[PDB]
RNA sequence: CCCAUAACCUUUGUACCCGUGAGAAAGUGCCGUUGCUAUGGCGCGAUGAUCUACCCAUGGGUGGGUACAAAUGGCAGUCUGACAAGU
């Protein structure tokens, strides 16, 4: 006597009114196992009667989880309240199928008067909802339980493991890489910058060091002819007049005799100059943040070398985790040039050990160990 | 007139492809960059610069769910983005992060529209320095055979039967070196005309355009009073048209 | 409030058996001594079971180890005083993980068995 | 063997496992996070026939495998198919629940099980990188503490080595594995009983199976690669064992 | 809601509608509509009852505080829920902070366009003390001083 | 399109080079605190001791091996040539 049995779902809780029982001793039969599977007498058993579909992610996480451990959320009550009928709690409880021995006391403390089993049979009428699926429910269930599934599934073991930044180092991963882009790209815009400001103009394309400053400069000084001691005492308060390179050029722009190209060439000279400016802008931001984004992750083996170098090995060894389960000779950084190399290899290796399996970890250590590594350079 | 160097033409389709290259490898960065918050977004909206544009509009799934984002999307595709967005198996981030993830696909947004101010600017060149090809060919492959080639001049002097194999000589010289069918495309393969046919009539109208594309060419590279509204580009032009109704009217099976 | 990193340690009964057969094949050349010692071994695939200290300062250096051990499930055991451990294993200094490795010529192969078992009863 | 000789692809008899021909052959399986290999072992890249791209296949080794042993010894029928679902109980790492999620394909899942915590995070990391790998932390030996996570799974691979291997495989195997479904189970002798013969071992582990209803079909020894390891594959019957 | 509007609009059973909305709320304890109709319905039933006792007297801050009871863990709730909507820095949780705060304010001005009107209203501003909004809150206080 | 929008190869520019697991050194020994004795601390190591081509008496000039850049340096030579379609 089986009468409603509670099925709890990736989304909300449902409650099945069963209709006729199975038989009881011969549950085993080869025809009775087959009526489980088979969906026209499986239909002929239960009938759903109510669900309740859960209100958000927060609240399906939340009570998987207390489903996990055995207690009974409010939703469960809500639902169990709305659906059960008034019995005695002595003579003939309403009984309820459910699929968790231990979930039993956790019902049976708040409604005294459901009896909860879950025997051979109660198990077996489980499995047969579980098979069934989706089709039992009538187009009831909205939202798709495949892809709940999932998240239910990786919302609760992540909060089982309690997953988080200070430990996340794909971060850093992405930004090495990154950054390596960034600075091969900036050198190779910065040579088509040179050479079309030189293609009017040759001698700053072969007289100015810094190649960021140039595209300043290109975005300053529109061209040879366009020259004033106004524009020198701007390049002043740019980089330097101290150098004269300004008036020098002054010189070299009337001496140059160079193609005068268009405006419209002008224009976009100007575009692509600017837009390396931007770009190498940004990169050196992303290289501050990587500085502070290591300063957590990992703080110990960032003081123990240097914060870009951290990066660099992480993303040799892979992640930070690969890093720590490598063989502590192995470990490569970049004659007693290599013992020195060697120990301090023996050394970084376990200062990343330290930081990945901490927590909030130890620039204490950090500091102990960059002492002892000075202390051997010291004696070298 | 100044505004006539081959050479700053050469160098800008170089320029062109390498701003291909760049944009898509910084895209994939940043969608999987992001994914790691929101993982199914990439798939469900592939393109690089939808992309970008969505992290500067939203940047928390549920943030997304309130707000606006049909501008740049059809809205069933918006109801399956805000769908994913409700529930992702994907995590939540930290401010610094979420920081820099938007100051690059803001940079992804910049990449795209220089890369349209760099064809604008590349298509109005070419209707200045070869308005003939360029109204003919199209100015997007006139610029590519230009670039082969190297000189607008030396591509003049090239005969018509070389205009139609400019880009496929690795075919050509394997062909030719062991006694096969020569390829019969090439470069011009682009041309919205041979792109327009089927089948032989493509071979065809690549035969019928490399030739009017020599005679646009030469009149253009060698006509030192030009009048600059390429009425050769516009004559031709008529003339393969007609050839390819004449093509594709003609019906190889019975009636 | 939950189990520490350092579970599981041993008993004092076990603590003496082990060192016992620690200190036994460090006499016949079974033992690979030391913390990147014992990892090398554990990649190499051919190391019996894992001593591990847990009075090092700090626990982490060594606490690495647990992963690489139940990648290959390769039991190890925390013995509690690192300076025991440099007892038994009869060099000079204290020896945060020693492991003990795979072998046949070996004069003490079942006594290292039924130590091997005691573990992972104990695990 | 080197990293530039080429090989010859060629597929298995199996369902998405190929062999990778040459001087000497490797068994590989197809990837689905490309370029980042997890655990060392060597990728192969090809490329295939829109503008072509790279597309990249890795190397199994057998012995880090408990599975790829089985192949490699030669089994007469695998469950795991491209199309389907793997419960996966006793999943460390990367070390094999990779490969599995690589045959079962994007279709398909893999429900890895482990309960520790250490290998549970490297498993969660490595899952963000592969969509097919649920990963659930919890006990294998109550499987009622996650009877909302899963459904109806279309195999169960084990490889734990508790010496209740047999009850823990009974119960999830009651639970979610479809009937008629594939079981494919890792014995280690040593492990599961340490004093008696391995043959004895694995005559009792063979025997609980088939009291608990899983017609054991095929046994194999797997014995260049380990030793004492036997994979048992089985069918849940449910309906009349004989 | 069609429930309650069937029991009471038609038959007239406070106990009846006064159980479908207690056991609606157990079930919804997160929506404002709710929240909204079942304050509606007590006042309505309310003044009903207050009419009632005129035209008794006719031929021959009690109900408010029930009322704001409900208002009370109607707010209890509503922020309760809408923090575990968007559930980890500092930052971003001060701004769910305030968007909760935004969000409880504008139901609860909502509250006050439903609506001893003036006793009522006070009773709100009495749990508004238990920056652009504290102007906004002042200067309905004063008006409705006024009012 | 298997990519002449490329690869090779030479040539120029820019870089480097030949696991092991237990040994290492041969009242002061040191510095300083104390007046006419108390001494402060230091005095190795599994939390890693010892091992991984040419000439001019720690120089430069040789020599090849690996990686980044370029070239109007190469491989490397630009298809056919009068008929076709309708009735």
């Amino acid at each position: 006597p089986i009468e409603y049995l509670l099925f709890e779902e990736p989304t909300g809780y449902a409650v099945f009114k069963v209709k006729l029982q199975q038989d009881d001793i011969g549950s085993r039969l080869k025809e009775v196992q087959e009526q489980i599977n088979d969906f026209g007498a499986f239909t002929k058993l239960i009938e759903l009667v109510s669900f309740a579909p859960f209100k958000g992610a927060a609240e399906a996480l939340e009570n998987a989880n207390d489903i996990s451990e055995g207690l009974v959320s409010e939703s469960l009550k809500a639902i169990l309240d709305l659906n059960l009928p008034k019995a005695s709690s002595k003579k003939k409880n309403i009984t309820l199928a459910i699929s968790d021995k231990n979930l039993g006391p956790s019902i049976k403390e708040e409604f005294p008067y459901v009896d909860c089993i879950s025997n051979e049979l109660a198990q077996d009428l489980i499995r047969g909802v579980r098979l069934h699926g989706e089709k039992l429910f009538k187009g009831l269930q909205s939202g798709d339980l495949e892809r709940a599934q999932l998240g239910l599934g990786h919302a609760y073991s992540r909060a089982k493991v309690k997953f988080s930044v200070q430990k996340n180092d794909n971060h850093i991963i992405q930004a090495i890489a990154l950054l390596d882009q960034l600075d091969k790209d900036i050198n190779t815009f910065a040579m088509r910058v040179k050479e079309w400001y030189g293609w009017h103009f040759p001698e700053l394309a072969k007289l100015v060091p810094d190649n960021y400053t140039f595209a300043k400069l290109v975005l300053f000084i529109k061209d040879k002819a366009s020259l004033n001691d106004d524009s020198l005492h701007d390049l002043a308060a740019l980089l330097n007049e101290d150098s004269g390179i300004a008036q020098r050029v002054i010189d070299n722009a009337r001496i140059s005799m160079g193609q005068d190209i268009s405006e419209t060439d002008m224009e976009n000279v100007c575009v692509f100059a600017q837009r390396v400016a931007s770009l190498a802008d940004y990169r050196r931001q992303l290289y501050d943040y990587l500085c502070e984004k290591m300063h957590t992750v990992a703080p110990n083996l960032s003081e123990l070398i240097g914060e870009v170098i951290g990066a660099r090995l992480i993303s040799h060894a892979g992640s930070l985790t690969n890093l720590s389960k490598q063989a502590a000779s192995t470990v490569q950084i970049l004659k007693n040039k290599g013992r020195i190399s060697r120990y301090l290899a023996n050394k970084c290796s376990m200062a990343s050990r330290i930081d990945n399996y901490s927590e909030e970890p130890s620039n204490v250590f950090g500091s102990v160990l960059k002492k002892q590594v000075e202390q051997r350079l010291e004696f070298y | 007139s100044a505004d006539k160097v081959d050479v700053m033409i050469i160098q800008a389709i170089a320029l062109l492809d390498d701003l291909d290259k760049e944009l898509n490898t910084y895209a994939m960065r940043c969608k999987e960059w992001y994914g790691w918050h929101f993982p199914e977004l990439a798939k469900i909206v592939t393109d690089s610069v939808a992309y970008a544009r969505i992290i500067l509009t939203m940047g928390i799934r549920s943030k997304a769910s309130e707000t606006d984002l049909s501008e740049i999307l059809p809205e069933e595709i918006e109801e399956r983005v805000k769908t994913a967005a409700e529930v992702s198996m994907g995590t939540e981030i930290t401010q610094t992060d979420l920081d820099n993830i938007n100051a690059l696909a803001e940079q992804i947004v910049e990449f795209a529209a220089y890369r349209e101010q760099l064809s604008n600017y590349l298509s109005a060149r070419m209707k200045a320095i070869a308005p003939n090809l360029t109204q003919l060919v199209g100015e997007l492959v006139g610029a590519r055979l230009i670039a082969h080639s190297g000189s607008l001049i030396s591509l003049a002097k090239s005969p018509a039967s070389t205009i139609q194999i400019l880009g496929a000589e690795k075919a050509l010289f394997r062909a030719l070196k062991t006694k096969h069918d020569t390829p019969k495309y090439g470069l011009l393969y682009h041309a919205s005309l041979v792109g327009q046919a089927t089948g032989k009539n493509k071979g065809k109208i690549a035969r019928v355009l490399a030739a009017k594309a020599a005679v646009s060419l030469r009149y253009d590279a060698l006509a030192e009073d030009r009048d600059d509204s390429g009425d050769i580009g516009l004559e031709s032009r008529a003339k393969v048209e007609n050839r390819l109704s004449q093509l594709e009217g003609r019906d190889l099976r019975t009636t | 409030a939950p189990n520490p990193k350092a579970f599981p340690l041993a008993d004092a009964a076990l603590t003496q058996q082990i060192l016992d057969v620690v200190q036994q094949a460090a006499n016949l050349r079974q033992l690979k001594k030391g913390a990147n010692e014992a990892t090398k071994t554990l990649n190499r695939g051919i190391s019996e079971f894992i001593i591990m200290a847990a009075d090092c300062e700090p626990i982490e250096i060594l606490l690495h180890l647990p992963l690489l051990c139940e990648d290959k499930n390769v039991p190890y055991v925390f013995v509690p005083s690192r300076v025991a451990l440099g007892r038994a294993c009869g060099v000079s200094r204290p020896v945060i993980a020693a492991s003990i490795t795979t072998n046949d010529a070996s004069a003490i192969k079942t006594q290292i068995y039924a130590v091997k078992d005691k573990i992972e009863t104990l695990l | 063997a080197r990293g530039g000789a080429k090989v010859v692809i060629e597929p298995h008899r199996h369902a998405g496992v190929y062999i990778a021909r040459g001087k000497e052959d490797l068994l590989v399986t197809k990837n689905m996070a490309p370029g980042e290999s997890v655990y060392g072992e060597k990728r192969i890249s090809v490329e295939e026939p829109v503008p072509p791209t790279k597309v990249e296949y890795r190397v199994w080794n057998p012995f880090r495998s408990k599975l790829a042993a089985g192949i490699m010894g030669g089994l007469d029928e695998l469950f795991i198919a491209p199309g389907k679902k793997v419960l996966y109980l006793g999943a460390a790492s990367g070390t094999s629940v990779s490969h599995v999620s690589d045959v079962v394909g994007p279709e398909g899942v893999v429900y890895a099980v482990e309960f520790s915590h250490r290998p549970g995070r490297e498993l969660i990391s490595m899952a963000k990188k592969r969509p097919n790998i649920i990963p659930i932390i919890e006990d294998a030996r109550h499987p009622q503490k996650y009877r909302m996570l899963i459904g109806m799974v279309d195999c169960v691979f084990a490889d734990v080595a508790q010496p209740d291997q047999a009850r823990i495989i009974a119960l999830n195997s009651h639970m979610f594995l479809k009937d008629q479904g594939g079981v494919v189970i890792s014995i280690k002798a040593n492990c599961i009983d340490s004093t008696v013969d391995a043959e004895t071992v694995f005559a009792r582990e063979v025997q609980k199976l088939r009291e608990e209803r899983i017609k054991p079909l095929e046994q194999l020894t797997l014995e260049p690669y380990e030793r004492d390891h036997c994979i048992v594959v089985g069918r849940y019957m449910r309906s009349g064992l004989k | 809601i069609s429930c309650a509007k069937y029991e009471y609009e038609v038959h007239a059973n406070f106990k009846s509608c006064r159980n479908i909305f207690q056991n609606g709320l157990r079930f919804n304890p997160d929506v404002p509509k709710l929240w909204y109709e079942y304050v509606k319905f007590e006042l309505n039933f309310i003044t009903k009852l207050i009419n009632r006792r005129k035209v008794m007297g006719l031929i021959n801050a009690l109900r408010g505080d029930i009322a704001l009871t409900i208002f009370d863990v109607c707010m209890k709730t509503l922020g309760k829920h809408y923090i575990n909507k968007h559930k980890s820095d500092s930052k971003m949780n001060i701004e769910l902070n305030k968007e909760t705060l935004n969000y409880l304010f504008s139901e609860s001005l909502r509250y006050i366009k439903l609506f001893e009107r003036d006793y009522l209203i006070n009773h709100v501003l009495q749990f508004w003390k238990n920056p652009e909004l504290y102007l906004k809150t002042v200067m309905i206080d004063i008006t409705l001083n006024i009012r």
